[PDB]
């Protein structure tokens, strides 16, 4: 519905000149479970990294699981009525 | 120990002349005095005047009423701008002329419009470049198209202003 396709930020994986690094590091585990408090600035390498994860994924969910359940479910129907249809000829 | 510049009013103006008169033959008569007091007092204002004919007519200190003479004589005409940054296109564009857009040289040109703090420039791979203001004291749109003339043919700009870091 929302009229902007979906955008996967940090998509490419380079070395940034500022850096010399992954535009993306994982977030190491600690702070993940806690986050940021008031004083810390983030490092780009996680920004980048979990903007990335939460677009790509949803980019996933919309163009892939989708268009593919749709499609199973629908191929799924189609078969059972098939099978259906040989057992009625008879 | 001197300036160079002699064009100042004359130190002690009214004084001097009365200096002249010969052996004090007319001082403390109160009659002759007032008579050349009066002339020579006329002169000075004249004099005070002399100065601001050539003081306010340099660009730094030129009105918007006579700005646009020292503009027009340029080609940079006035448009939209207001004086305060009017002077700002001007001083810009005359110093592109002499000018090759290499990072130490852009610095150096925004260094005029942003104090010493207020700018810093980060660059990228791809022809990327990027601009940051923190201390800007005139509106930045306006003073946006010349911004982009003194930069390489092929350059990729980005421009952020905010107040403080």
């Amino acid at each position: 519905k929302p009229k902007d396709p979906i955008y996967v930020w940090a998509a490419a994986d380079v070395n940034l000149p500022g850096t010399g690094r992954p535009n993306k590091s994982k977030p190491i585990d600690d702070l993940l479970a806690k986050g940021y408090d008031k004083g810390q600035k983030p490092a780009a390498e996680e920004f980048n990294y979990i903007l990335n994860m939460s677009s790509a994924w949803v980019n996933w969910i919309v163009n892939e699981k989708f268009p593919e359940l749709e499609a199973e479910i629908a191929r799924l129907l189609a078969e059972l009525e098939n099978r259906i249809n040989q057992q009625l000829a008879v | 120990l001197k300036d160079v510049n002699h064009i100042h009013p004359l130190p002690d103006f009214v004084r001097g002349g009365f200096d002249y008169v010969p052996s004090d033959i007319f001082s403390g008569k109160e009659n002759f005095e007032q008579t050349l007091r009066i002339l020579l007092e006329r002169l000075e204002f004249i004099d005070q005047k002399m100065v601001e004919l050539a003081e306010l007519r340099t660009t730094l200190n030129a009105e918007d009423a006579i700005l646009d003479e020292i503009g027009r004589q340029l080609g940079i005409y006035r448009n939209g701008l207001n004086d305060p940054e009017y002077r700002a296109v001007i001083m810009i564009l005359t110093g592109n002329n002499s000018k090759s857009g290499t990072r130490a040289d852009i610095i150096a040109t925004l260094k005029q419009l942003f104090g010493e703090d207020g700018v810093t420039t980060y660059k990228g791979y791809n022809y990327r470049l990027d601009i940051n203001i923190f201390n800007t004291c005139m509106e930045v749109t306006d003073i946006l198209p010349e911004i982009i003339d003194m930069l390489p043919l092929v350059t990729h700009l980005r421009v952020v202003e905010n107040q403080g870091y």
